[PDB]
């Protein structure tokens, strides 16, 4: 296995970023869950070689944190707010509108690899609650025309 | 140029200080902050001695605004009298359910944020400084970066800053989901390249943190009073707010109020002001049921008069105020903060591990009508021994509200019984 220039550059980019090749751990991970959608199972050795880390010790931090999903490929991934507020002010509206919508709820996957819903703790944007991220961008969910047309956006 | 879509949070402030420009909802680069004398406290800072600056932070009295109130003075003390090299932290992982003031600070201003930190840095003489932001911040991640690459070039970074032999490297580190993270500890492991697990204190960071060296960590709210502190003068800054819990203070505003946003005001302001004079009051006009101050304390609706300071009989925390009404289950409300720390516990300490896992798992059943009369009993208890044996504050918190709830609303709880 072997990571395209495209990756391998900005992976060396992190890794010689900090004083310690080690402390790249998390940004490289970042970088290679979006490139292929996904943490791949294949891409954990070449990186602990990289960041001259055992394999043990970079499997064990895949596992730690919850922004690292190893197991579905999605290229777009919808982060739903599932704390207080969000759920005060009508997480189950924008669960309900995804699901008419997309055909799926929390943890699943669409069809074509295209969406995934995650559910997720406090986005930190309580005032505009209820959240919701696709990939990176974030907004507040107003209703489903609305989030119809903010989903239609990715391709 | 092109950052991710973030949601235009509200912002008001009284004081003109920490939002004289993050009232704005848009990115002020460096010309623009220049322009308002940005950079001019590091400059005046650069001239003064490192000590000076501690002694004008400490005479200030600010504390640490990442909600356990440390005298920051006292903190920087503390860190200085052991050798260096020095390193000081920015603590941006934000992760506290209803908490999203220091996030308008970062996206908005950050040359604000930047120039506190390059103070802080000179004061306890840091030579490299970190800002540890949240995986879920990423177009902070950016705009961080940006400002900061504008900085270096503007001889605000670098070797030898403007000409005073002050070395300094600010590194840009992003979290992946993990909220314990935040806690001083587990964010330097994390820093380190390992799992975010809080180390036993003491020792505490200012002895013993990032790579074993004396080590400071503030957060995002803290560190940008700093350039306050040094262009106003410690005893002018004094003057915001009352003499014992003086400055400006950010304030996020959620839940069943008309305008939800982040409101700078001063410490002596009340709860209910906060409520009513200035997020607008409740939605629909309905009477408050209880606030929450973000997943620690629970306030009736006969605690509304206490001030928005860091005394006993005060707020306290960070200032977040979860505004709930009459139509809302406070069992359905304590059942979203029990997910939480069960979703949240490292699970380095068995009572913390066990204690999170089991109340949101029985208090879920409470909810559902799937409690046996020995999950209520069973409940009860390991609400009140999540603490035994924990070595962070999370295992030390994670029944406080949930424990509070029972004891102010024993009617909505025994419905449910
Ligand atoms: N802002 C947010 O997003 C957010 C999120 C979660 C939690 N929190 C807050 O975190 C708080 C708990 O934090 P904590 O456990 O770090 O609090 P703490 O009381 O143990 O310590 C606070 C700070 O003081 C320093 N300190 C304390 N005693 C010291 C000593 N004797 N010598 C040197 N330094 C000393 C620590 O190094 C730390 O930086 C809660 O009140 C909660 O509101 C904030
Ligand atoms: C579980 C837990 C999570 C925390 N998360 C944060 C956080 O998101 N941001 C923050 O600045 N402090 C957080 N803290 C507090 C830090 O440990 C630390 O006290 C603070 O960053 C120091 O900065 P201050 O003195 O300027 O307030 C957390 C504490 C605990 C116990
Ligand atoms: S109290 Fe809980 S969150 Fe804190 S170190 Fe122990 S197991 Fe981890
Ligand atoms: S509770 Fe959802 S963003 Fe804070």
């Amino acid at each position: 296995f072997e990571f395209p220039e495209e990756l391998k550059t900005k992976l060396q980019e992190h890794i010689n970023y900090f004083p310690k090749k080690r402390q790249a751990i998390l940004l490289c991970l970042h970088e290679i869950q979006n490139y292929y959608g996904y943490i791949p199972p294949e891409s954990l050795k070449p990186l602990a070689d990289m960041l001259e880390l055992p394999l043990n010790h970079v499997e064990g931090v895949v596992a730690f944190y919850d922004m690292f999903d190893r197991e579905d490929k999605a290229k777009y991934r919808i982060r739903v707010c599932v704390s207080i507020v969000c759920h005060l002010m009508g997480t189950n509206k924008l669960l309900k509108a995804l699901e008419n919508i997309l055909g799926i709820k929390p943890g699943e996957v669409t069809p074509d690899g295209k969406f995934k819903i995650v559910p997720v703790q406090c986005l930190g944007a309580c005032s505009e609650a209820p959240v919701f991220m696709v990939n990176d961008d974030e907004y507040k969910f107003e209703s489903e025309v609305q989030l119809n047309e903010i989903l239609s956006r990715y391709t | 140029r092109s950052y991710p879509a973030i949601p235009r949070i509200y912002a008001e402030t009284t004081l003109n200080m920490l939002l004289k420009r993050a009232k704005k909802p848009r990115v002020h680069s460096i010309d623009e902050y220049l322009k308002d004398g940005g950079y001019q406290a590091l400059e005046k800072a650069l001239n003064m001695s490192p000590e000076e600056i501690i002694d004008w932070v400490d005479k200030s009295t600010l504390r640490g605004r990442g909600g356990a109130g440390f005298p920051t003075g006292k903190k920087w003390k503390f860190a200085v009298q052991n050798p260096g090299p020095r390193y000081f932290i920015c603590n941006a992982d934000e992760s506290e359910p209803g908490t999203f003031k220091d996030r308008i600070i970062i996206e908005r201003d950050p040359h604000l944020l930047i120039e506190g930190i390059i103070i802080s840095s000179y004061a306890i003489g840091a030579n490299e400084a970190y800002i540890y932001i949240r995986g879920e911040y990423p177009a902070g991640y950016y705009i961080l970066r940006d400002a900061i690459e504008e900085a270096k070039k503007k001889g605000f970074l670098g070797k030898n800053i403007l000409g005073s032999g002050f070395d300094l490297e600010i590194y840009v580190a992003r979290g992946a989901g993990a909220y314990i993270c935040g806690e001083e500890t587990a964010l330097i492991e994390s820093l380190e390249g390992k799992r975010g697990h809080p180390r036993l204190k003491p020792p505490y960071p200012v002895q013993k943190g990032l790579w074993g060296k004396p080590t400071v960590v503030n957060n995002v709210e803290t560190i940008a009073n700093v350039p306050f502190i040094i262009s106003m003068g410690w005893e002018e800054y004094r003057y915001i707010g009352p003499s014992d819990y003086a400055g400006p203070k950010l304030f996020p505003v959620s839940g069943k109020v008309k305008k939800p946003g982040v409101y700078e005001l001063p410490m002596n302001t009340t709860l209910r002001e906060v409520i009513f004079k200035y997020a607008g009051g409740t939605l629909g006009n309905k009477k408050v049921k209880a606030v929450f101050s973000g997943a620690l304390d629970c306030f009736s609706s006969e605690e509304l008069d206490i001030p928005m300071d860091y005394s006993p009989l005060g707020f306290g925390g960070t200032g977040t105020v979860i505004v709930l009404t009459e139509e809302d289950d406070i069992v359905e409300a304590a059942l979203k903060i029990a997910e939480f720390y069960e979703h949240e516990t490292c699970g380095q300490c068995t009572p913390c591990r066990v204690g999170c896992y089991e109340q949101a798992n029985l208090l879920e059943k409470i909810y559902k009508g799937e409690a046996t009369e020995q999950d209520w009993e069973g409940f009860d208890f390991v609400n009140r021994n999540i603490q035994p044996t924990s070595i962070c504050g999370l295992g030390a918190v994670a029944g406080r509200l949930i424990r509070q709830t029972l004891e102010k609303f024993p009617e909505e709880w025994e419905k449910y019984r």
